[PDB]
């Protein structure tokens, strides 16, 4: 069929008609952003030449290639720690939440740390359950328990002190009064909050409950992060499967070439495997540089979303 | 260094860049944000700063009642910038790394001229002096293929690095529009604090913003209330 | 006469264990839902190799003959099961129509209620045999569903095969060079397959 | 590290100087239990043989061969080859083991050796120098003939039929007397499958039925089907094998390897360094197991500080005071209980104007590379070959020119946001 772009709506305009909203809903729209790749480094001599001395000598004729590949992947790897740190480490001190939870009826228990669990929140545990040859994977600098201490500090500052923990030292303020500032920050007179406080708290608590239900009912929400995990695994499996390719050589098993032929003919056949595996590794590193630039744009966006949306109240529409 | 590699001058000389940072700065000082929105309108700097205090929700009288102090804190903080920049090069790690990445890329591209790629020599005149045409073409094809692959590697990494530098130039252009020509309300966009103003200073391959920010200090605890009863009616601030 | 192959005639393509994984391979396979010639026999072509099966409760089908001529001029396979042991030999044999039951040489070797199924192929001079056995209910046609055939014999005898015949309910189909996707379970048995050329969903 | 950076000064940091790779402690070979050896007793130990001037050959196939014993056998007083030596033949395999055996006068048998000469090698028992193997002979005057002479023997294709019944006599020496001999030439007929003991849990080089590699062989819970010999991971990589002499399954782990990173303060500050063996276990290499790898030459510390040199998995290292490199779990910052309650607010009574510097790059060094001069160095002979690659050099000049013009635009978009050159008052 020819697609519909949406329901047709003649807006009821006239020079003297206005529509004013008599009520609201607190929405809690989840947004999900990539921040870091799987940090990787490839021992390109062990990838290309498989710990063969006869091949390893031929790879020296190519000079700096199997060294600027490591410098490129090391630049990407250090950049993943920078991306992760630019996003989460926007906080000077690890703020912690009081023992009592007198937040005016708002219920953060599903997003605050669970000490019975790493000490992640309930929703962070759903999010962590939903996502699922010379190549080496390197750990992030911040462990998942350190990332959870930063999201805890950001969240505990955000709850107990508003935007103030971004602009200076965290200044405590009651959460009903912080939300009364958030209402003025959208041009809604703050008595609208205090007069509807139980209703607004219930709409927030219920909207948080719908996040748990949504994240339990479908994996499709985390498509962005699962796509990043899938692209990393697809790239690494493609890079490994390319070791099985001939590139015109007598065999893709380097020990066959070194046993089926005299050394003069073997060097020509090995140089096809070196050329093909080196082109394969250059192709992988080039794709990872372009993909790391995409993830860095997403990490700079996530870092900006944390500065404006978490540490502040952005007036930037959508 | 002669090997077809050439460095071209920028269109703007560092003196022309310094005339632009001078013009941006002289506009910013004498006229506030107005020189971005139209013609520069003069305004006294103690009145521009009271508009800039009012733009972070700090009432104008907080500047005038503290003008000597606020001026001394700005002058002293500019002194700490001179002392920091005079003391250590480590502040400019971003710009000196951009210079290093390009120098390492060019030195890698030059050192790759010495690589054999499977040819009898990496010196092209050795091949052409030692070998007759039909043999020489086979060795020169290896050098052409290797040097061409080395130059495609260089240009690919320079295209990706130019996209990174353009993302930074678009960010610097946005910081100049919003932090210099205006007062950004975007939290932590113009330095950590409630932003007042910023001054561009030129630097080789880059720009430096001196983000003047109000940072609050010396807080006291108080009892607080959302609203206050009077004649049975609730009052809100 | 003919019957539908359904998903029958898949076999373990190589001597490799794989588990909980899907492997895509191109080999001489019986194509899914192809038509299989039914017999109750004459000399037949061998083509790119053969799937052979019989619905049984009696053991009347005892063996096979293969070659170019299947007679005198060149080395020709005789394969027989006699319930004492399997016999294989490759002589320049001579007989009547066959040495069937009335109820030079270069190599030799020794080793309805049910279906017996087999595959016969020849690559790089390796003549290969696979088999499987299962109980059945239907007598008229090959049973629906899936169970992969597993190797029995793998001989470097180097003979050229273009014809074959059976030695005395039985079915013959031809293998074709096709991509299949094979599903290996947790124990490394093949439990399902896709003929990639069958339909757009299989592609 | 100095050599890795091509520098005599090293700045503070962590540098991947090398790759650690556990070497194979020894080499395994496994093949199936040796069987189906060709019955050469029918050649050398049987009670009779054909007359050598009328002999014929036959081919062994689908078999092993006793050539490793034959290379040191007492069954001949003499031997010779037209092919490779018998010690090489015992290490090889062929399409078939073509061979023949016969009785002759000793010198007439020698006149039919592979690559020899005489009416035997010419026609009675042919022996061209192209014969793909070896032959052997010994005296036999007690058994190769009667008391009346070599009537059981003969004299004059390879190893097959000027010939007549032999003139040898039982009273003669080994050249003139009756003798027994055989000859052969060269897949389906192979030398024996010599196999080692098995070695679990060490890193070893291995051969299993012609699969080869370096790994740690481990006993395993995998259940291969009776016809399966090897196991493979998702991306083709072999991850188990059946031992061909005792049919249990060995799981193969790679020999441990990883980046070696040197952690250093600047060479201004010290010559002392610590070494991280990334992802390696300290049992395989002060010593400290981090989650990032084994760390050597740094002190594990229970305090926490800001991250100076990043090791990974929450660990950082730094140089501290009497001085050493320490390693510690990084401090994310001091913890703070914000003094929250439903009626407490903190209000700042003062401020600091903070002039936070921010530094942004804006333009690269504008480069253009003349790709004909870079690739071909003002050689005409090279430049004509570079034309066969077509548009590539023009496309590279276009790409670098796009980057170069873009640096002027990047610089223009940052600074030229002001329409007029404003000036400051006196
Ligand atoms: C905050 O909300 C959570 C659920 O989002 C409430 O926790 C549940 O409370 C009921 C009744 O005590 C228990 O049966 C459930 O097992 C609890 N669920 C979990 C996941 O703990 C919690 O009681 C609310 N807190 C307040 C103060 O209202
Ligand atoms: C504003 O809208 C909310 C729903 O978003 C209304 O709240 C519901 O009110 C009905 C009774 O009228 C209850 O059954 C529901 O349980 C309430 N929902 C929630 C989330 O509390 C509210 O009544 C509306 N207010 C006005 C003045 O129109
Ligand atoms: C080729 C061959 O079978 N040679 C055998 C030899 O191995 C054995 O040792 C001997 C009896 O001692 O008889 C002969
Ligand atoms: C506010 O009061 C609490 C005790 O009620 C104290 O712990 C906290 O340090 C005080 N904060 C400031 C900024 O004075
Ligand atoms: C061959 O098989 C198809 C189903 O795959 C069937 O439609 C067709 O009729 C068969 N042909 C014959 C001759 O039976
Ligand atoms: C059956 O075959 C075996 C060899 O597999 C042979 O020894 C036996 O004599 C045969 N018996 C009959 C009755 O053919
Ligand atoms: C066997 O082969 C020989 C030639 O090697 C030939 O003379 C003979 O006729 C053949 N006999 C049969 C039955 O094939
Ligand atoms: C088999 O066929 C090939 C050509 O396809 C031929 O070279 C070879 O000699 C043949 N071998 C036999 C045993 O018929
Ligand atoms: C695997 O095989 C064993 C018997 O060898 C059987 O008990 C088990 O149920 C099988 N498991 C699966 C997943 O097929
Ligand atoms: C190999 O021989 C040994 C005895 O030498 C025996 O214990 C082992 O079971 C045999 N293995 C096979 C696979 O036959
Ligand atoms: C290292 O020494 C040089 C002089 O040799 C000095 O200029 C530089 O500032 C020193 N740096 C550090 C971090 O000590
Ligand atoms: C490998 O490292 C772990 C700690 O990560 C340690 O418990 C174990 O003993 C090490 N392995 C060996 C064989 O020592
Ligand atoms: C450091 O921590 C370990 C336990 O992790 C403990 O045994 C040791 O006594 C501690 N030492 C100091 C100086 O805190
Ligand atoms: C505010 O802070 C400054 C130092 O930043 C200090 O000199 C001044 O006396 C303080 N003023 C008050 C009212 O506390």
């Amino acid at each position: 069929y020819t697609m519909s772009l949406g329901a047709e709506n003649s807006v009821a305009y006239s020079n003297n008609s206005i529509a004013i909203p008599t009520n609201f809903t607190i929405s809690v729209t989840t947004e999900i952003l990539p921040v870091s790749m799987t940090k990787t480094s490839v021992d390109c001599t062990m990838y290309i030449c498989g710990d063969s001395t006869e091949c390893s000598n031929l790879l020296l004729q190519y000079g700096s290639f199997c060294t600027q590949l490591n410098r490129a992947l090391t630049g990407i790897a250090v950049e993943q720690d920078k991306n992760t740190q630019e996003v989460f480490a926007q906080v000077k001190q690890i703020y912690k939440t009081p023992p009592i939870k007198d937040f005016g009826g708002f219920n953060f228990s599903q997003i605050l740390p669970d000490p019975s669990k790493s000490k992640r929140s309930f929703i962070e545990d759903l999010l962590f359950n939903k996502v699922t040859n010379g190549l080496t994977v390197l750990p992030p600098l911040l462990t998942d328990e350190m990332i959870a201490q930063y999201t805890s500090a950001l969240l505990a500052g955000t709850i107990t002190s508003g935007w103030t923990f971004g602009a200076g030292a965290a200044l405590q303020i009651p959460f009903a009064m912080q939300m009364a500032y958030r209402f003025n920050g959208i041009g809604v007179t703050q008595n609208v909050l205090y007069e509807n406080q139980k209703l607004i708290a219930n709409q927030f608590n219920s909207a948080i409950g719908k996040i748990q239900d949504s994240l339990s009912s479908t994996a499709s929400a985390l498509g962005k992060l699962q796509d990043v995990v899938n692209q990393n695994a697809q790239a690494l499996n493609t890079l490994v499967k390319q070791l099985s390719s001939n590139f015109g050589a007598i065999s893709s098993v380097l020990n066959d070439i070194l046993s089926r032929l005299d050394k003069v003919e073997a060097e020509v056949q090995i140089d096809r495997l070196i050329t093909g595996r080196l082109q394969s590794l250059q192709t992988y590193v080039t794709q990872q540089l372009i993909r790391a630039a995409e993830i860095r744009a997403s990490a700079n966006l996530a870092a900006t979303k944390m500065s404006e949306c978490v540490l502040g109240q952005s007036k930037r529409v959508d | 260094k002669f090997n077809g590699l050439t460095v071209l001058p920028p269109l703007l000389t560092d003196e022309m860049i310094a005339q632009y940072t001078s013009a941006l700065l002289a506009g910013t000082i004498t006229s506030g944000w107005t020189f971005g929105a139209g013609a520069a309108l003069q305004i006294p700097f103690a009145m521009q700063m009271a508009y800039r205090f009012n733009g972070i929700g700090v009432t104008q009288n907080v500047l005038y009642e503290n003008q000597k102090l606020i001026a001394n804190q700005f002058n002293s903080a500019i002194g700490k910038i001179q002392d920091s920049l005079s003391s250590t090069a480590s502040a400019l790690g971003k710009l000196q790394d951009v210079v290093n990445q390009n120098a390492q890329a060019l030195n890698t591209l030059v050192k790759q001229l010495s690589s054999n790629f499977g040819a009898i020599s990496s010196v092209l005149n050795d091949i052409l002096s030692r070998l007759d045409k039909v043999e020489a073409e086979v060795q020169i094809d290896r050098l052409i293929t290797g040097r061409l692959q080395s130059l495609q590697t260089y240009v690919t990494q320079q295209l990706i690095r130019a996209a990174e530098i353009r993302a930074s130039a678009n960010l610097a252009a946005t910081k100049m529009s919003e932090c210099v020509l205006g007062q950004s309300k975007r939290v932590d966009f113009c330095g950590k604090g409630y932003h007042l103003m910023s001054f561009p200073q030129s630097a080789p391959h880059g720009v430096v913003f001196l983000h003047v920010t109000y940072v609050p200090a010396q807080e006291k605890n108080f009892t607080t209330a959302p609203a206050i009863c009077h004649d049975g009616k609730a009052h809100f601030p | 006469a003919y019957t539908n192959s359904f998903t029958r005639g898949v076999y373990y393509p190589d001597k490799v264990f794989r588990s909980s994984v899907l492997h895509s391979t191109q080999d001489l396979f019986l194509p899914f839902f192809s038509n299989v010639t039914w017999f109750h026999n004459p000399v037949l072509p061998f083509n790119d190799g053969v799937y052979f099966a019989s619905t049984e409760k009696s053991n009347i089908i005892r063996g096979w003959i293969f070659g170019t001529t299947l007679d005198s001029k060149t080395q020709s396979l005789l394969i027989v099961n006699n319930a004492t042991n399997v016999v294989i030999k490759v002589c320049e044999f001579q007989f009547c129509n066959d040495p069937f039951l009335g109820v030079n040489c270069t190599f030799e070797y020794v080793s309805f209620k049910n279906l017996r199924e087999f595959v016969f192929k020849n690559i790089d001079g390796y003549f290969k045999i696979y088999s499987k056995h299962t109980p059945i209910n239907l007598v008229r046609d090959l049973p629906q569903g899936f169970s992969a055939l597993e190797p029995l014999v793998d001989l470097p005898i180097g003979i050229n095969i273009t014809r074959f015949q059976t030695l005395l309910a039985y079915y013959v189909g031809y293998l074709q060079p096709r991509t299949f996707l094979l599903k290996y379970n947790e124990n490394g048995t093949i439990t399902d397959a896709v003929d990639c050329a069958l339909d757009p969903l299989s592609e | 590290t100095k050599c890795t950076l091509k520098s005599f000064t090293v700045e503070k940091g962590i540098y991947q100087t090398s790759n650690f790779r556990v070497q194979p402690t020894e080499s395994i070979v496994r093949f199936p239990n040796i069987t189906n050896l060709c019955p050469f007793g029918e050649v050398f130990n049987a009670t009779r043989f054909a007359s050598v001037y009328a002999w014929n050959r036959k081919r062994i196939s689908n078999c092993v061969a006793d050539y490793s014993v034959l290379y040191n056998s007492a069954s001949f007083s003499t031997f010779k080859c037209y092919g490779v030596s018998p010690t090489k033949l015992n290490d090889l395999c062929f399409t078939n083991v073509y061979a023949d055996s016969f009785v002759i006068r000793g010198d007439e048998v020698r006149q039919i050796a592979p690559g020899q000469t005489g009416k035997i090698a010419d026609y009675n028992y042919k022996l061209p120098d192209d014969f793909t193997g070896c032959v052997i002979a010994w005296n036999s005057n007690n058994l190769d003939s009667k008391v009346g002479g070599n009537y059981n023997y003969l004299y004059r294709k390879p190893f097959e039929r000027p010939l007549q019944s032999y003139g040898f006599q039982p009273t003669n020496g080994v050249g003139y007397q009756p003798y027994r001999v055989v000859v052969l030439s060269f897949a389906t007929v192979c030398g024996p499958k010599k196999s080692t003991n098995l070695v679990k849990n060490k890193c070893v080089n291995f051969n299993f039925n012609g699969l080869t590699g370096t790994g740690v062989l481990t006993e395993s819970n995998k259940k291969f089907l009776p016809f399966q010999q090897f196991g493979r991971d998702i991306a083709d990589t072999t991850d188990a094998v059946r031992d061909p002499q005792t049919l249990e399954i060995l799981d193969i782990t790679p020999c441990s390897f990883g980046g070696v990173s040197v952690i250093t303060p600047g060479t201004n500050t010290s010559n002392q360094v610590a070494v991280l063996y990334q992802g390696v276990n300290c049992t395989e290499v002060n010593v400290f197991q981090t989650r990032a790898g084994c760390l050597i030459g740094a002190e594990h510390v229970n305090n926490s500080y800001e991250c100076d040199i990043p090791i990974g998995a929450g660990i950082c290292a730094s140089y501290q005071t009497s001085q050493s490199i320490i390693a510690y779990t990084m401090s994310l910052g001091a913890e703070n209980s914000v003094a929250y309650s439903n009626n407490s607010i903190a209000i700042p009574t003062n401020f600091t104007i903070s002039v936070t510097t921010e530094i942004l790059p804006v333009s690269m060094t504008k480069t253009s590379v003349d790709c004909t001069m870079y690739i071909c160095g003002d050689s005409t002979e090279c430049s004509n070959l570079l034309l066969q690659y077509g548009s590539f050099c023009t496309q590279l000049n276009r790409a670098l020119t796009g980057i170069a013009v873009e640096q002027d635009k990047n610089t223009q978009e940052v600074f030229a946001q002001v329409k007029q050159i404003y000036k400051t008052p006196p």
